[PDB]
């Protein structure tokens, strides 16, 4: 504890994102919406936009 | 006002040896990568030194304006090299005042 | 756990002593990096080996 402030010991966390075409897994606090189709619209199907 | 300049020339120089002597934050380089310098070498090195205060740290760069940079210590514009820094208020700080 | 001279050296392709012999990230890497300072808990006086 005595050392200077470029010897002092760090704690690191990283964390690693795997962004693949696999179905999700991990996904947080976003609702569902009910489907519609035939009428030209917004998706979200898969994360995916368009 | 007065820092010194030391002349390096026809030197062995090993720049993994310097995280060992001063407790520094960042190895800043600008023209060259830190942990690059083993693999290139150059022709003449040269080494300053000085005190300055928290306030004007970052006034040591290329193209700066402030005090030090006017009339105390002037980088040049195509500067390469390393700039090292660090803290020292528990050697240059007394309870009495450090004039 | 590593000391305050090696912070930088987590980073995609990065050379030194953690980047090459302990800990390498690679190139294409996504993610975030979490340092903080635990002086209050990784020092000891005696000396924490």
């Amino acid at each position: 504890p005595t050392y200077g402030v470029g010897h002092q010991p760090y704690r690191v966390v990283v964390l690693s994102f795997e962004l693949l075409h696999a179905p999700a897994t991990v996904c947080g606090p976003k609702k569902s919406t009910n489907l519609v189709k035939n009428k030209c619209v917004n998706f979200n199907f898969n994360g995916l936009t368009g | 006002y007065a820092w010194n300049r030391k002349r390096i020339s026809n030197c062995v120089a090993d720049y993994s040896v310097i995280y060992n002597f001063a407790p520094f934050f960042a190895f800043k380089c600008y023209g060259v990568s830190p942990t690059k310098l083993n693999d290139l070498c150059f022709t003449n090195v040269y080494a300053d030194s000085f005190v300055i205060r928290g306030n004007e740290v970052s006034q040591i760069a290329p193209g700066q304006t402030g005090n030090i940079a006017d009339y105390n210590y002037k980088l040049p514009d195509d500067f390469t090299g390393c700039v090292i820094a660090w803290n020292s208020n528990k050697l240059d700080s007394k309870p009495s005042g450090n004039y």
